[PDB]
């Protein structure tokens, strides 16, 4: 949606630690349920909100700072 | 009308506005018929191509 | 035969808009000119009223 | 009915082909002051700018690639891989059909009789700098050994890391087997 | 003279930082108009992109072609930045809250916008090759042809107020902004402003030369950076001319009844809140017009040099030499010639 | 109409050796007059006389060709190359293809008798 | 005496959709002579095809144009079927049609919206390329690849459509007219677009025919030629559509034709989605088309045929043919020759951008450089095609 | 009341069911027989009309070919461009082909089109590495580039060409 | 030392052919610039020259509009193309 209410509600949903982590990694704020974690430690989420267009429902949160 | 439009918004499969924002859009739009163009997530590309049930029943035509 | 083939629906699909949908909008132009000259004339009134008062304040000074 | 001389009823012109005429300034059903206002206040220009602005308030299409990937299909053709049976044995038998149909002649094979009396490979190479990613090689194989993964993230700093050999392909297939099983379970019936 | 140093450094910091983030604002505004985003990865939402483009260009080689001049390609961007910056001195952010506070401020800006052309003139002489010297000529003819049209508007409004002090011109706009009686001049001034900066839809030479092997600004290193802090500042400056000439400058809602209700005395708080309100009106106006430079860029296609010189000397100038006759007549009809104060 | 470029000659197959003699001589003359241009346009590291020497060598190559049609073909190809060179179409590499000799001696052993070729398996 | 000034437009040109060394000769601003140089991207396709089977060579014809792949391979499929004397099944015809029009959309988008960007309007480009990127998902679903694909093969189609594709096509189709209209708003009625496109690149009927020009360049002069009507090939005879035509032969008329072709192609896509017959998508003769795998792994003759088609290939009868299509650029064509072998003896791709660039000298004489840009943009040459 | 949130989910809509697909077996060449008889008559007219030049003609599936010699190119092209029944005004292609087994190894091929009558036609000559061919740039300006191609690709020399 | 005086020092120290419209545009920019600059004294003395110097500057501007009229109707600034499109008619002697 690119609206401010989205980021504000998301930052209320997921706490400030995850906010600064998302800001330092993705560049966006995103909140959604966990689906699981792989063998390298990378966590994978999914969203249901209407605001999120196609191809932005599922996202990753890498473990290493040097993500690839 | 003709066999080629125009067609309203509630038949186009795009993500639109809801509530007072729709009234405002239909006010401030050159053509309120027009769509944002973002597809509707529940429908577009669902079920995913790697999970289509129809592949188990498929047989060479 | 055919079993699992991607096939159309029985009632077909609802028609799409393929014709031009650029609806002419706006008032007729002379209204936009009449608002233009009216805004201008109101601004000339308000300004030339502000010049005559500056003239008198200068007479005082 | 009609007899034609160096012509036909198709090449006869359309009934209304002759365009009527250009209109002049007279026979203009739009007064001079109206089109003057549209000339001096730049109407269609403001309209185009407003159609631009409405996009300013709409959802952008962009996705963040390393954290959100774009759509991928089972039919997709990326990196190569050599598969195995559930038994742990490899599927390649050196039929050398992949070596023959390949347009770019990237593949290079050399077989011989294995110690157990079977047909197997000692060399299987792919020059991914020759590959065009056509998928004819996953189509010819009658055992579904060679495949093309959806992986596309295999760039390198050197051109000699792209001359894949058998060991680099067998490990790539050991790695991506779960993804290959998904794509195969939803692509094989059509293939 | 300490606070004079403080006041200079404040101004320079505010203007240069505004220029740096006008680059980012140009890119993000233009992006969202194009249904994309970004720069939003080089900072906390892209607020460090401009300093990254800078620092990359300052650690970049200073490479000079064989058959080129060195001194001309070096000083000419530098002199362009200087001339573009000194026009900021006469620009007010409050009634007398100006560094210059000259009584000839209009004429100072008008003489400095005449000195600006020399950057484009000396660029073509940085290339001894023959086609660049004609491409610079195209780009000079647009500027000197459009400066006649910007000036003519300065004179048309000064018929209303007979003073070259910028603050006085703004204080006469308490009664009404001069964009209401002379609304068409708002379009004309904004068109000509976009032209003088060689901005789209008037970017003929940079495009016509981007195809060719030369005839553009093929600089590198620091001179790139100065030319891109001199384009994005001449933009604000020409937007400011629009502001203090037609849009009331720093003026806003009368804050008489509010300040009466809330303060009771002239303290060093009321002066601050006043200067905040004034500058904020001046700033939001500059923002809307910088948005408009971008808005125009996103939409309209390009002009050709024939269409452009024809636009100027055959359509705009006649309307203005007409307006030169209608306005003095309009004052003479009603006995409303302004006084010298 | 699609008009011809600068130094274009229309292809015309002469029926006699006596006319092609003249046309070839004009081509040789043009190459020689234009050699300094071939030295300026292409950043050349040798003499104008050496260019004229190579031109004389290239014309001595086919000096003993008596079949008329082959001579007409050779003349047309040479005019093509003159048009390619004088208009700045060729770059330096495609021009110095004709001057291998000027480049530095490629190594030491350049076999010319049998035994060296045998030791290098070139016989 | 007018002495000229030779300039290179540049082999390193941001504007051109490819690499072109254009040598112009100017007397001030006016162009008087033009010598388009090419071969900077000529890969040598027509020779290599002679060493490859008729199947191995299909990928060549997709790399001859950066866009417009599925039509470019639809020409080779038709030539080789005409030689083999086989008939495509109906479902394969309708698919080849639908993807031909999806491809014409994908080409006209790039073409019109590169003309814009070379003329300065950066925005319609990026408003259209998203539509291209939704339409390429359909490509990756049917073929696996995003651009160069190889779906259409001699004897029909490689693999059938996956389930749930016509639905998504219908969705995109219901929403596409709006975005085309948003492009028309900026470009069509605008003044500057007309100033840059009205009485430019003007070419007459007789000249357009003498120069070999086809497609919109010809339909802008007033001649109604469309191979899809005058010589229907796949299913363009079993589906309704109209052919726009224009007077004045300028760039503006060609732009209007291209937008009209967008909308008529949308009409065709809707129709084909509403009637996709069942059946096979490829010829049922396993001597030409590889069989299914559930037979190749259970029946002997099918495995033999698989082996031979994927080693030696199929033997085309001796003969020769030029067959052509209405490719979005123009009238594309292939001149194949056969000698009774699985390898072609000759294959000349007739490339409409070739004749377009060849006419460029006749078309640009008298015009200034911005108009030369607009002219190359009317033709929107794809220089990989121009260089063959 | 209606909105995109209440839009019909077409994915569930009932889909056509076909039990047996019926595709008749047919030769694709029975479609062409009458056009082929017509092309034979037309070629016969042209051979009777220009006996000095036309050596032969072939026909194969709605494609005609006329065999000539290099001298006969300009005349026959004039006939095929200017005659009323054969207004072949457009030049589609030029192509050479190498048949080394022949004395004259090359075989230049012109393709032509008539938007008027909606027809194509071919025209073949022969050449060698040294025997040139007349250029039809006198008539069709588009032949300029195609003849430059055929020269560069195969070596054939097109006499009269302004800039080969 | 004034802040203007501090600032106005600190900033600096920390073969071919052409069409004659290319040259006329510059050559004509001079007189029109001198006109618009000579109009400055009027706008700054407009009150003191009440209704006399008004009429004087109008005759000034009208005289200058004459020269502008001469420029337009000559079409000086227009670019002229040499490779004209043929508009003769095709006539065959019989
Ligand atoms: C200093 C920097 C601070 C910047 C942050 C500002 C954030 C903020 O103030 O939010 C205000 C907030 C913005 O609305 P929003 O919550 O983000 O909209 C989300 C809806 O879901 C929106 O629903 P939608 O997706 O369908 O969009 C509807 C849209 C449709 O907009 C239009 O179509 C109108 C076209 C533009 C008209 C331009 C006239 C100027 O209208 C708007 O959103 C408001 C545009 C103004 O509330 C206001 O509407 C105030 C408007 C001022
Ligand atoms: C920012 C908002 C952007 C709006 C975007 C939507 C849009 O395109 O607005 C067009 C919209 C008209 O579009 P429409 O839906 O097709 O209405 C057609 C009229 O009913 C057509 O009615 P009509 O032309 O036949 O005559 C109706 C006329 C009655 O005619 C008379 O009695 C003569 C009036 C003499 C004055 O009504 C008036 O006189 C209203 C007074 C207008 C004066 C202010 C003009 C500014 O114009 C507006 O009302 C919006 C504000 C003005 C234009 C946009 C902002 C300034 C430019
Ligand atoms: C930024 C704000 C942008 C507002 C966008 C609305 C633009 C209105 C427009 O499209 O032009 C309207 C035009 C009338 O157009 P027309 O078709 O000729 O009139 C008959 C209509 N029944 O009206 C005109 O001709 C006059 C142009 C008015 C421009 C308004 C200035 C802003
Ligand atoms: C927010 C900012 C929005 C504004 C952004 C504008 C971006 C730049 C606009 C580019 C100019 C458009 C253009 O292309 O101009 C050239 C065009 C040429 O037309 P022309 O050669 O004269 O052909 C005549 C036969 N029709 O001729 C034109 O179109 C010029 C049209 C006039 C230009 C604007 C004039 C504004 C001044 C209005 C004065 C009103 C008084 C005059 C009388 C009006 C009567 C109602
Ligand atoms: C300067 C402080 C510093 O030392 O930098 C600290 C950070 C790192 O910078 P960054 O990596 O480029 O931004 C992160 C971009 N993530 C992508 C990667 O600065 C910033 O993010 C922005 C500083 C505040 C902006 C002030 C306006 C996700
Ligand atoms: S898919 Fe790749 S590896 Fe396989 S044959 Fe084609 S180019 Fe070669
Ligand atoms: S086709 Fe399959 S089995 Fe045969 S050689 Fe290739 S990979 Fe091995």
């Amino acid at each position: 949606s690119s609206s401010l209410y989205r980021v504000l509600r998301n930052a209320w949903e997921v706490g400030p630690r995850s906010y600064w982590k998302q800001l330092n990694s993705i560049g966006d704020t995103k909140s959604g349920r966990l689906v699981g974690t792989d063998i390298y430690g990378n966590k994978f989420y999914e969203t249901d909100h209407q605001d999120e267009i196609h191809l932005r429902t599922r996202y990753v949160e890498y473990k290493e700072k040097d993500y690839d | 009308m003709l066999p080629g439009g125009p067609v309203p918004v509630f038949k186009k499969y795009t993500v639109g506005s809801k509530g007072i924002w729709e009234k405002l859009r239909v006010l401030l739009a050159i053509a309120p018929n027009r769509s944002t163009g973002n597809p509707i997530v529940p429908l577009y590309r669902v079920p995913t191509p790697g999970s289509r049930p129809e592949a188990n029943v498929y047989q060479d035509p | 035969p055919s079993v699992g083939q991607d096939l159309p629906p029985v009632g077909g699909y609802e028609p799409v808009q393929w014709r031009r949908n650029l609806p002419a909008r706006g008032f007729r132009p002379l209204v936009y000119l009449a608002a233009l000259c009216g805004i201008c004339g109101y601004g000339f009134y308000r300004a030339l009223g502000g010049i005559q008062e500056r003239r008198e304040l200068k007479r005082e000074k | 009915i009609n007899i034609y001389a160096g012509g036909s009823a198709a090449a006869a012109p359309p009934a209304g082909f002759r365009i009527h005429r250009p209109a002049t300034w007279e026979e203009s059903e739009e007064g001079a002051l109206s089109k003057a206002t549209k000339y001096f206040l730049l109407a269609e220009m403001f309209r185009g700018l407003y159609v631009v602005l409405e996009q300013f308030f709409r959802a952008p299409y962009t996705i963040y690639y390393p954290f959100e990937k774009g759509p991928v299909s089972p039919r997709f053709r990326g990196e190569h891989a050599l598969r195995r049976y559930p038994s742990g044995e490899e599927r390649c038998i050196a039929c050398k059909l992949c070596e023959a149909i390949c347009p770019a002649l990237a593949i290079t094979i050399d077989a011989e009789e294995r110690i157990d009396g079977s047909r197997r490979t000692t060399k299987y190479d792919i020059d991914m700098t020759k590959c065009i990613y056509c998928g004819y090689c996953q189509e010819s194989c009658p055992v579904d050994a060679i495949v093309e993964t959806p992986n596309v993230e295999y760039a390198t700093e050197t051109r000699e890391e792209l001359l894949y050999n058998k060991e680099k392909l067998l490990a790539n297939g050991d790695k991506w087997e779960l993804e290959l099983q998904y794509a195969l379970d939803a692509d094989a019936p059509y293939r | 003279m300490i606070i004079n140093i403080v006041e200079i450094l404040i101004f320079l910091v505010c203007v240069l930082f505004s220029v740096a983030y006008l680059t980012v604002a140009e890119r993000k505004t233009l992006a969202y108009m194009q249904r994309r985003l970004g720069p939003n990865f080089v900072g906390y939402y892209g607020l460090l992109q401009a300093f990254a483009d800078a620092v990359k260009l300052l650690l970049k080689e200073i490479v000079l072609p064989k058959e080129s001049n060195y001194i001309i390609l070096v000083i000419s961007p530098l002199i362009t930045l200087i001339t573009a910056l000194i026009g900021w001195v006469v620009i007010p952010l409050g009634p007398g809250i100006t560094l210059g506070e000259l009584n000839l401020g209009i004429l100072f800006s008008l003489a400095i916008g005449s000195l600006g052309v020399f950057g484009s003139l000396l660029s073509g002489w940085s290339s001894n090759s023959k086609y660049s010297l004609l491409g610079s000529i195209r780009s000079t003819a647009q500027l000197i042809s459009y400066e006649l049209i910007l000036t003519s508007i300065f004179i048309i409004i000064i018929m209303f107020v007979s003073s070259l002090n910028i603050t006085t011109i703004i204080e006469t706009q308490r009664v009404v902004w001069y964009c209401i009686p002379l609304l068409p001049l708002l379009l004309i001034f904004f068109i000509a402003s976009v032209a003088e900066t060689a901005r789209p839809p008037f970017d003929l030479t940079e495009s016509e030369s981007e195809l060719v092997a030369g005839y553009f600004t093929e600089y590198s290193g620091s001179p790139f950076v100065f030319f891109f802090l001199a384009e994005y500042s001449n933009i604000i400056l020409i937007s400011a001319f629009n502001g203090y000439l037609l849009l009331g400058g720093y003026l806003s809602f009368n804050y008489s009844y509010l300040f009466n209700i809330l303060f009771n005395d002239y303290s060093y708080v009321s002066f601050l809140f006043e200067g905040l309100i004034n500058s904020s009106a001046y700033a939001i106006k500059l923002v809307f017009l910088m948005f408009s430079f971008i808005w125009v860029r996103a939409a309209f296609p390009r002009f050709t040099y024939d269409n452009l010189i024809n636009f100027c000397w055959i359509i705009l100038l006649p309307l203005l030499f007409g307006i030169f006759l209608i306005i003095p007549s309009t004052l003479y009809i009603f006995d409303s010639f302004p006084t010298l104060i | 109409a699609i008009i011809a470029t600068a130094f274009a000659e229309t292809v015309k197959f002469s029926g006699s050796k006596q006319e092609l003699q003249k046309r070839t001589l004009a081509l040789y003359r043009q190459f020689l007059r234009g050699a300094p241009t071939f030295a300026d346009l292409y950043e050349v590291q040798f003499s104008i006389p050496t260019i004229r020497t190579k031109i004389r060598q290239e014309f001595e190559r086919h000096r003993f060709v008596d079949d008329l049609s082959i001579q007409n073909v050779l003349y047309a190809k040479g005019h093509m190359e003159y048009q390619e060179c004088i208009n700045f179409w060729k770059q330096q590499a495609q021009f110095l293809k004709y001057f291998p000799e000027e480049d530095d001696i490629q190594g030491r052993h350049q076999p010319s008798n049998f035994v060296d070729k045998f030791l290098k398996n070139r016989a | 005496r007018i002495r000229a000034f030779t300039i290179n437009f540049g082999p390193q040109h941001p504007a051109a959709h490819g690499v072109l060394r254009l040598i112009l000769e100017l007397s001030g601003e006016e162009i008087i002579r033009s010598d388009p140089h090419v071969g900077l991207l000529h890969m040598g396709t027509e020779k290599l095809i002679e060493y490859k089977t008729y199947m191995q060579a299909l990928p060549y014809f997709d790399r001859l144009d950066y866009v417009s792949m599925m039509t470019n391979e639809q020409v080779f499929s038709l030539a080789v079927e005409k030689l083999l004397n086989v008939e495509v099944p109906l479902r394969g015809k309708y698919i080849r049609t639908m993807f031909g029009e999806i491809t014409r959309v994908l080409n006209h988008l790039m073409s019109v919206c590169s003309h814009a960007m070379d003329v300065g309007a950066l925005t319609p480009f990026l408003w259209g390329f998203e539509e291209r990127e939704k339409l390429m998902e359909f490509y990756e679903r049917v073929s696996g690849a995003r651009l160069h694909a190889a779906y259409v093969r001699p004897g029909g189609v490689s693999q059938d459509l996956p389930a749930g594709l016509l639905d998504d096509i219908y969705m995109w189709a219901t929403q596409f007219g709006d975005r085309l209209d948003e492009i028309e708003e900026l470009l069509t009625d605008n003044r500057i677009w007309k100033l840059r496109t009205v009485n430019i690149g003007t070419v007459t009927a007789q000249d357009a025919l003498n120069l070999g020009l086809s497609g919109p360049m010809l339909r802008g002069s007033g001649i109604p030629f469309d191979i899809r009507k005058n010589a229907p090939y796949d299913a363009y005879d079993k589906v309704d559509f109209d052919v726009p035509v224009g007077m004045n032969g300028d760039c503006y008329d060609r732009y209007l034709i291209r937008m009209a072709e967008f909308r008529q192609s949308l009409r065709i896509i809707e129709q084909c989605c509403n009637d996709m017959p069942a059946g096979a998508v490829k010829v049922e003769d396993f001597k030409i088309n590889s069989p299914p795998r559930n037979l190749m792994k259970e029946d002997m003759e099918a495995l033999i045929h698989h082996f031979l088609l994927y080693t030696k290939g199929y033997s085309v009868p001796p003969g020769e043919t030029y067959t052509a299509i209405e490719a979005p650029k123009g009238e594309m064509g292939v001149y194949v020759v056969s000698d009774g072998s699985e390898r072609p003896y000759k294959c000349k791709i007739r490339a409409p951008g070739f004749a377009h660039l060849g006419a460029f000298d006749h078309i640009a004489r008298g015009h200034f450089l911005p108009d030369a840009v607009a002219i190359i943009g009317t033709m929107d040459l794809v220089f990989g095609e121009v260089d063959r | 009341a209606p909105s995109w949130e209440n839009i019909k989910d077409i994915r569930l809509d009932p889909k056509v069911h076909v039990d047996e697909v019926y595709e008749p077996i047919v030769n694709p060449a029975d479609r062409y027989l009458q056009h082929v008889s017509d092309l034979h008559q037309y070629a016969k007219y042209i051979m009777a009309a220009l006996p000095k030049y036309i050596q032969g003609f072939s026909v194969w599936k709605d494609e005609l070919t006329l065999h000539v010699a290099p001298s006969a190119v300009i005349p026959v092209t004039t006939f095929l461009r200017d005659n009323t029944s054969t207004q072949y005004k457009s030049i589609i292609d030029i192509t050479a082909v190498d048949y080394p087994s022949r004395e004259n190894r090359f075989e230049v091929v012109y393709n032509f089109l008539s938007v008027r009558h909606n027809s194509r036609i071919r025209l073949k000559t022969y050449a060698t590495e040294v025997t040139p061919v007349p250029s039809i740039t006198c008539l069709y300006e588009g032949a300029n580039w195609f003849e430059r191609e055929a020269y560069d690709m195969y070596g054939v020399f097109f006499e009269g060409h302004p800039d080969l | 030392m004034n802040t203007f005086i501090i600032f106005i020092i600190l900033i600096p120290i920390v073969r071919l052919a052409f069409n004659a419209a290319f040259i006329l545009v510059a050559i004509l920019f001079l007189p029109f610039d001198l006109e618009i600059s000579t109009l400055l004294p009027y706008v700054m003395s407009i009150y003191l020259v009440s209704n006399y110097g008004f009429t004087i500057v109008l005759l000034f501007l009208l005289i200058l509009i004459i020269g502008f009229v001469y420029e337009i109707n000559t079409n000086a600034l227009k670019i002229n193309k040499h490779n004209k499109p043929n508009t003769d008619s095709l006539i065959y002697k019989l």
